[PDB]
RNA sequence: UUCUGUCUCGUGCCUGGUGUA
DNA sequence: AACCGCCAAGGGGATTACACCTTTTACACCAGGCACGAGACAG
């Protein structure tokens, strides 16, 4: 960039898609089921989603829907992907009825939720929270809808009638936060490396890239808008800046600020950093790095400390002794990440296996 | 005959009349918008959605605004819906007072008319008070009484001073005399030795000029400073004597110099005049001699004399004023 | 009916009998909608200059003179819809002003503004 | 009153009229008293004041703090009667100082803020919006009547005009909690004299 | 996201932030006055009403009302 | 911080540690005077500090 | 998002009309290799050394 | 000129005239440009008399080279008085202790407790106040409106003007007065607070009140915490680099004259009083980000190069600030 | 690549910065090593005060002004012509030159640019 | 009893990244 | 008209929620940023 050899740091995150039941102990939550959910490939941002039982007749679990300014009681989620009665709504929590041990955990969330039994009153009751005071009933509860189709647990599917895979996948949080709260399965650990992904030169470029893209159509927007209104023909060619994204790519790969310049005091910075060309052994080792987001002058050693889940995936000796110990780690030798391919062929191999689709099962 | 302001209190606005709601507007956009707000609701008046607002007022001394005249302010909303200067103001809209709605419609003194008095704000006329003697039926040009700031075509590889047309003659051009008229340097209209030539519409400003009457006889700021002794020369505390403690623009508050009154007095500057007594220390800080300083030795309610210090000459001044060489630069004096 | 509201926005002129802005073409063409019988300015443009001033501040759209209180205070509310002015400047000639008030007209100066 | 007509001998003397801005404070400090503004309206204050408000022989107006501070408290002053302007003059000496040419700009808007306040009783309009009352709303809303996406789009209130108005819609536990949190009290280390530890909320 | 709401706008009169909620609790009713042009609504709520649903009832009563 | 700077020391003193801005504002809000006896104070100008 | 844009109704026919609206969709993309140009215009391939140098972009057009 | 040791400093709030006299910038600074074309504006953010700019220059008012003149103040008299931040809180301790529409302390100086304050606390302001406004808190009439004080030639009471005082609130950088038993059903319960009221209200504490409030007229006078001449930094403080780049001081200073005109301005030509209120709200927020760019909630200032302004706060933040940086 | 060469560094009365007219800071810059506040304590501890006020004052940024003694502001000071006025006072005479920081003037300056009088009361 | 040397201490700043004890 | 009791308010106290400040010394280097669209007048 610029004559400048740039490298991308390889950013390790939390893995998407999947549940993780902590136990945040300094907080009015005995357990959190976390599940921060991402599409498919398909880009947008991931959205989350956090199944917490309280601390405290007691044991109540409530659910933090996104876009909902207030914490939800699950079996009202659950009226509002429309099973109504607390048979069907526990058919998706506790699978064995054999079990209960775990039904007694339930009932105080299934009397919180007493009160509320068609489904568009539980879409009403999600909506006044979501939606702005003013919004009238109907537009009020088809928010709700929307909400719980699109931004609830996005992976699950967005279609118009993924309701029903939105509650096995509602339940299954349930469910495992149960296990968690009743002990019968251990809690999640952050640092342990199945939970991580690593946001390589990849991954890395199609975060920019969307934002500049999407930036890139907002100036064709309002370009060709102030053509049109006054009825003349607004030529893309001049519509589209050019600028944005290669302005906008290289900026970021150049200072290592990976956001839209107008914000960079509020997007991460040094994840392009200058190749070191002092000896081969240091271009070849910051071509193989990884940085982890925590913030430094944190004082948790957690992080920081080796997990036995590096073993063979990244090297137990080399990170810097600096206040950055252990966030910067290195590959191991033999250490491949996965570019990532589509699931279909899979799914569809699945299919014509003996594995029951979700939707059909009883 | 009843006076017009009392004819005026009856029109009032009151809690029972539709609100005035100020919108938002891009700036400069106001006038457009409004009229155009105009189209608007005549192409809704007749469908089944008219449009619920009554007037829309966009002043010319405000620039951001226009407002909307509406019973509910929802109605201005409905209005406003879709219109894209005013997007910016479609989320909030104040109601301005019942008592703040008066002076909405309120002008304070366009004004291009004859014997009218304007001021020139670009090209060589920089701040320069003229005067409007007669306007072009076809309002094409306007005439002006100015006086000129250019050399001739002498200094180029200036104050104000006025015109005299015998000093022009000599150095050349085309110039055209028949008696008291003269014509030059194209179409320089002049008569009786003064200059009669008109200007262009937008180089003349003609509000905030407000003349003195240095400008009448040609076709009051204050020198007041903390630590001034003045006396009140004007209106209801005449002859009262105290010292300036603060000056803000025209207001000055003064500490009033009697046993009996310890308390701060505001009054306008026009109300005050500086006051000396023999023997005072003083700086001439005006006029004809601005810098030099020396002693009172005699005080007229006219003007006080003084004897300057350094130079020893007496010095007659008004109570109202009260790079050759650097330091250690070599000078010859004698040969 | 729009006949009544500024085509372009230059060349603005209000009328100075009862404030209505519109263009200097839109008066000549078609002349002033609410006062044409005591003034009688169509066709002419003498007249219009005469009566009618371009040194005018803000404008006022009014939508329903019927039915507003900047109506009121404007001695608008007996005219027909349109663009008003806030405040023109000037006086009529020592003619007009003179038949208006042997025709019954009481000819009272649009210059509402206050000085300094 | 003696106050003002002091003031007048001394204008005609060409002296400085003290003896009103010298009484201004106690006057001022006097006027604000919300127990008595009744006594003091009912008594001729209104008079008193238009005596101080208005210009003095030479018709030079009075001193600035008089005007600045004697129209706040007219303002102050609200429940001043229509007999009891139209008697005391005190109109006409408010309107005298907006109209006056070497009044200054902001006791122009006081005294013309007060000219409409007073002035509105006498058309019946009011200023206070919270004034009206709820059923002279409902009766003008109704004399004012006429004739793909990938994400959840967030839906936008409801601009509709509402004109017609809705019918509506229409221990044994805390006792031994209570018990239970006196017998907590009960246990604890307290001591009679909180120790301030650390030297915040020192006596004295 | 964000902090809920616990004043509005008097659907009538559209003074902002001039109508309050009180919660009678104990005779399962929510009541809603417009502190400005004094209108009222009141609907039954339950334990788990807040201010947001009271107002939303009202809106609702109003939206149907207005037809 | 809430320990020393509530000491009856010198304002300068305790803007040299923690809440540094504060705590002058406060001392002149208050009208408060600095002795000018302690390490600090003398420090700051260029003082033989005792 | 495909780009939707309708005009804004400018009510000049003094009725209610029907505003055009301009629809795009972006479709296939193309990149070419590294290319430079001269400040003419002349194309050329690029070579990274040659940006190491020059202080160029190693960069491709989309 | 005699050589001298500090044998000890005063911290004072710089009272209004104070300002206006020792500033050399007569009138106060104008302009918001620097330089009119080659020469620098005599009123404006580039005053020669508020010392030199040029190295091998001299100061207009002392003649000193760039190294051996201080800068010298300048000022900009404010169109309307806004709040002090970093004396807001400071101004709500007093203006909840001293009586709205009157200004006299809410408990007596006569009462006993008072006195006991008084009496235990001889030179330390600081706590006086904690304890006096600890009185003034429970204390919502000012009580004794019921009497004349003068008796006009005809134990003590409190002789208040029975008003009911409103409990104020803050909202960012506004403040709001509050009122939950009204004097008079005509009187609104809330209304925004101005800083020209609340000047208004601190000019009329007495003098033994505010030192009962521990504040000596002498150094801190109430309502000098009010901003209504704003004190211009010299150039000294506020250099600017030449590749002229200025600082960001400068910057902020350029957007306070131009709003400070703009309102001006807007007063000169009768604009309504609710345009000057929404143009108050922005001379506040400049006149506060000046000084804490910190401030919580509001929008940081940022200049359009896409960073925020480092304030006059900032400047003594704490490390590498002036103390600890540099002293 | 740690060579001695590249990390030796020598100043005596090199440049200063623009703003706090101290020692810049930087190798490149010919700056001068920072005398920190560990070391400020380690030099009270010693009882060296004299060093201490060297190191702080007449080696970093030796500055002086002139101050009213009526009110302790900083007052004018035309040295070529020997005339010196406090503006708000109107003395003219009685002023005293303090030796103090460059640094410490800088920051009464910004005091005073936040309305705080550091009023420096030598008498 | 034609002249003629006449040159002496200039300077970015912020932010972020990597590294040293 | 007097005294015993319940009712209301005072006020001082207690307990819970939101706001603010701090987070080790120095030392070397590097590279990047440092605002830009656009409209009105003069040889
Ligand atoms: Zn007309
Ligand atoms: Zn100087
Ligand atoms: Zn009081
Ligand atoms: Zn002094």
């Amino acid at each position: 960039i610029n004559g400048s050899e740039k490298v991308l740091i390889a950013q390790e995150k939390m893995a998407t898609n999947t549940v993780y039941v902590f136990a945040k102990k300094d907080s009015k939550y005995a357990y959190t089921g976390e599940c921060r959910s991402c599409l498919e490939n398909s880009s947008r941002p991931t959205s989350t989603i956090w199944v917490s039982m309280l601390a405290r007749i007691g044991q109540r679990i409530v659910a933090t829907l996104p876009y909902i300014k207030q914490e939800v009681p699950i079996i009202i989620v659950f009226r509002a992907l429309g099973f109504v009665s607390d048979r069907d709504i526990l058919e998706h929590i506790i699978y064995d009825f054999e079990d209960p041990e775990m039904m007694e955990m339930v009932k105080p969330s299934l009397d919180e939720a007493f009160v509320i039994q068609e489904q568009n009153v539980a879409l009403n009751f999600i909506g006044s929270r979501g939606a702005k005071p003013g919004v009238t009933k109907e537009k009020r509860i088809k928010y709700a809808k929307e909400v719980l189709q699109k931004e609830m647990l996005p992976h699950v599917g967005v279609s118009d009638f993924c309701e029903t895979k939105k509650a096995y996948f509602l339940g299954y949080m349930v469910h495992r936060l149960l296990l968690a709260a009743l002990g019968r399965r251990e809690l999640d650990d952050r640092d342990h490396y199945g939970n991580k992904r690593l946001d390589l030169a990849g991954p890395l470029l199609a975060f920019l890239f969307r934002g500049m893209f999407k930036n890139l159509l907002k100036e064709v927007r309002i370009y060709a808008q102030k053509f049109i209104d006054r009825g003349k023909d607004f030529n893309l060619e001049l519509a589209i800046k050019t600028r944005i994204i290669s302005d906008g790519l290289k900026y970021s790969l150049a200072t290592g600020n990976w956001g839209d310049q107008k914000k960079a005091h509020q997007a991460r910075a040094g994840v392009s950093q200058v190749l070191n060309r002092l000896t081969f052994a240091s271009t070849l080792s910051h071509l193989r790095r990884l940085n982890s987001p925590i913030g430094r002058d944190g004082k948790l050693a957690k992080p920081r400390q080796l997990h036995n889940t590096l073993w063979g995936m990244v090297c137990p000796a080399e990170t810097p002794e600096g206040h950055a110990v252990g966030l910067v780690k290195n590959l191991a030798l033999m250490a491949y990440i996965s570019v990532g391919s589509q699931p279909s062929p899979i799914l569809e191999f699945l299919e014509e296996w003996s594995m029951e689709n979700l939707e059909e099962i009883s | 005959e009843l006076s017009d302001d009392i004819t005026q209190q009856q029109l009032l606005p009151g809690v029972k009349d539709p609100n005035l709601w100020t919108v938002k507007c891009k700036i400069g956009e106001e006038r457009a918008t409004a009229i155009s707000l105009m189209r608007k609701f005549i192409a809704y008046q007749f469908t089944d959605t008219p449009l619920q607002i009554k007037s829309v007022v966009a002043p010319e001394h405000v620039k951001g605004y226009i407002y909307v005249e509406a019973y509910k302010q929802t109605h201005v909303k409905q209005a406003i819906e879709g219109v894209g200067n005013l997007r910016l103001g479609y989320w909030n809209q104040q109601m301005v007072p019942i008592k703040e709605m008066t002076d909405v419609l309120k002008v304070v003194k366009a004004n291009l008319k004859p014997k009218s008095w304007v001021r020139l704000k670009r090209g060589i006329y920089k701040d320069d008070i003229a005067q409007v003697d007669y306007v072009e039926p076809s309002q094409n040009t306007i005439s002006l009484k100015m006086i000129p700031r250019i050399d001739y075509d002498r200094i180029k590889a200036p104050p104000q001073r006025l015109f005299d047309a015998e000093k022009i003659r000599s150095l050349g051009g085309d110039v055209a005399s028949d008696g008291d008229f003269l014509i030059f340097e194209g179409n320089r209209y002049s008569r009786k030795g003064f200059l009669f030539k008109s200007f262009a519409m937008s180089a003349v400003i003609t509000e905030g000029v407000k003349p003195t009457l240095s400008e009448l006889e040609k076709f009051r700021e204050h020198n007041f400073q903390p630590g001034d002794n003045v006396e009140v020369c004007e209106g209801e505390l005449i002859n009262l004597q105290g010292k300036i403690l603060s000056v803000d623009g025209n207001k000055i508050t003064i500490m009033p110099k009697h046993e009996d009154l310890k308390d701060m007095l505001e009054f306008p500057a026009q109300e005050l005049r500086k006051y000396f007594k023999m023997g005072d220390h003083v700086k001439v800080i005006a006029g004809r001699f601005e810098g030099d300083t020396g002693l009172i030795v005699r005080v007229e309610e006219n003007f006080v004399i003084l004897f300057s210090d350094l130079t020893m000459h007496e010095l007659k001044v008004l109570p109202r004023d009260l790079g050759q060489h650097e330091w250690g630069e070599l000078v010859q004096l004698d040969p | 009916a729009l006949e009544t509201v500024p085509k372009d926005l230059r060349h603005l002129r209000a009328c100075l009998l009862c404030s209505l802005v519109k263009t200097i073409d839109q008066f000549e063409y078609d002349g002033c909608d609410n006062c044409d019988a005591y003034l009688q300015m169509k066709g002419n443009r003498e007249m219009v200059y005469d009566c009618t001033s371009s040194s005018f501040d803000g404008i006022i759209a009014m939508m329903s003179p019927e039915d507003s209180w900047v109506s009121k205070w404007q001695r608008v509310s007996n005219f027909k819809p349109g663009v008003y002015a806030v405040s023109v400047t000037g006086r009529l000639p020592q003619g007009i002003v003179r038949e208006l008030k042997s025709r019954g007209v009481a000819y009272k100066s649009r210059d509402t503004a206050i000085k300094t | 009153n003696e106050a003002a007509e002091e003031d007048r001998q001394l204008n005609n003397q060409k002296k400085p009229a003290l003896k009103k801005l010298t009484l201004l404070p106690a006057v001022v400090m006097h006027l604000k008293k919300q127990d008595l503004k009744e006594t003091f309206i009912d008594s001729g204050v209104m008079s008193a004041i238009k005596e101080w408000l208005s210009p003095l022989p030479d018709r030079s107006l009075p001193a600035l703090k008089i005007r600045e501070e004697l129209l706040k408290i007219l303002q102050e002053l609200p429940s001043v009667s229509q007999e009891t302007l139209k008697h005391s003059g005190i109109g006409r000496a408010v309107m005298y100082l907006y109209k006056h040419p070497k009044e200054s700009r902001s006791n122009k808007d006081m005294a013309g803020k007060l000219i409409n306040e007073w002035s509105r009783p006498i058309f019946g309009l009011t200023s206070n919006y919270k004034g009206m009352t709820r059923e002279e709303r409902e009766q003008r809303d109704l004399e004012q009547m006429p004739q793909f996406c990938a994400r959840a789009r967030v839906p936008m209130p409801s601009n509709k005009d509402y004109v017609v108005r809705p019918k509506w819609n229409v221990s044994r536990l805390d006792k031994q909690m209570r018990k239970f949190t006196d017998i907590r009290k009960k246990s604890r280390s307290a001591h009679a004299v909180k120790i301030s530890i650390e030297g915040n909320k020192m006596p004295l | 996201t964000g902090t809920l709401e616990t004043q509005f706008t008097c659907p009538f009169c559209n003074h902002e932030k001039s109508c309050d909620v009180k919660m009678d609790r104990a005779r399962n009713t929510g009541v809603i006055s417009c502190t400005v042009c004094l209108e009222e609504f009141q609907t039954p709520i339950t334990y788990l009403s807040e201010p947001v649903d009271v107002y939303s009832d009202w809106i609702d009563a109003c939206e149907a009302a207005n037809q | 911080r809430h320990g020393v700077n509530r000491q009856d020391t010198g304002p300068l003193m305790k803007c040299s540690f923690e809440e540094t801005v504060d705590v002058l504002m406060e001392a002149a809000a208050h009208g408060e005077s600095d002795p000018m006896k302690g390490v600090s104070e003398n420090i700051m100008l260029g003082q033989l500090a005792p | 998002p495909p780009i939707d844009l309708q005009a804004e109704a400018q009510h000049a026919s003094g009725e209610v009309e029907e505003p055009p609206r301009y629809l795009l969709k972006f479709e296939q993309i193309y990149l070419s290799k590294p290319t430079h140009w001269e400040r003419d215009g002349a194309p050329s391939p690029m070579m990274p050394n040659e940006a190491r140098l020059r202080n160029l972009t190693y960069s491709a057009p989309l | 000129c005699p050589l001298r040791t500090i044998k000890r400093v005063q911290f004072g709030v710089l009272s209004p005239d104070e300002l206006k006299r020792m500033s050399v910038t007569e009138g106060g600074i104008k302009y918001p440009e620097t330089t009119e074309g080659g020469r620098p504006k005599l009123g404006g953010l580039m005053d020669p008399r508020q010392g030199v700019i040029e190295r091998t220059g001299r100061c207009q008012t002392c003649a000193g080279n760039m190294t051996e003149c201080p800068g010298h103040f300048g000022h900009i008299e404010l169109a309307k008085p806004v709040f002090h931040v970093g004396f807001l809180v400071k101004t709500m301790k007093v203006l909840r202790c001293v009586c709205f529409f009157c200004s006299k302390l809410l408990v007596d100086s006569n009462n006993p407790k008072i006195k006991d304050i008084l009496a235990k606390s001889k030179g330390q302001p600081k706590k006086r106040l904690t304890h006096v406004y600890d009185l003034c808190k429970g204390k919502n009439i000012c009580e004794g409106g019921e009497e004349m004080d003068n008796k006009f030639g005809v134990e003590k009471g409190h002789g208040g003007c029975g008003r009911y005082q409103p409990r104020i609130r803050r909202s960012g950088l506004e403040l709001y007065a509050e009122w939950k038993h009204v004097n008079e059903d005509s009187q609104e319960k809330k209304i925004l607070l101005s800083p020209e009221r609340v000047h208004e209200i601190f000019k009329r504490i007495s003098d033994e009140e505010c030192f009962v409030l521990g504040m000596e007229p002498r150094y801190a006078r109430p309502e000098w915490m009010i901003v209504t001449v704003l004190p211009v930094p010299p150039l000294s403080v506020r250099p600017a680099v030449v590749m002229r780049n200025q600082d960001d001081l400068t910057h902020k200073l350029a957007d306070i004259v131009k709003i400070n005109n703009q309102l001006r301005r807007n007063e000169q030509n009768g604009a309504a009083a609710h345009v000057i209120a929404e143009d108050v709200k922005l001379l506040q927020f400049h006149v506060a980000t000046m000084v804490d760019n910190e401030l919580p909630g509001l929008p940081r200032a940022m200049q359009k190069s896409g960073r925020p302004l480092k304030s006059l706060k900032q400047r003594l933040k704490g490390k590498e600030g002036r103390v600890r940086g540099n002293l | 690549k740690h060579m001695v060469d590249d990390k030796i560094h020598s100043r005596a009365r090199g440049p200063i910065q623009i703003l706090n007219r101290q020692p810049m800071e930087g190798r490149s810059r010919d700056g001068g090593l920072r005398f920190g506040e560990m070391e400020r304590d380690c030099q009270i501890a010693h009882g060296a005060a004299q060093f201490l006020r060297e190191r702080l004052f007449e080696a970093s940024d030796p500055y002086q002004v002139h101050v009213c003694n009526l009110c302790g502001i900083m007052a004018i000071a035309n040295t070529r012509t020997h005339t010196y006025e406090c503006r708000g006072c109107r003395n003219k005479t009685q002023i005293s030159l303090v030796r103090m920081p460059y640094a410490c003037k800088l920051l009464f300056q910004e005091l005073m640019s936040m309305s705080i009088a550091p009023r420096m009361m030598s008498v």
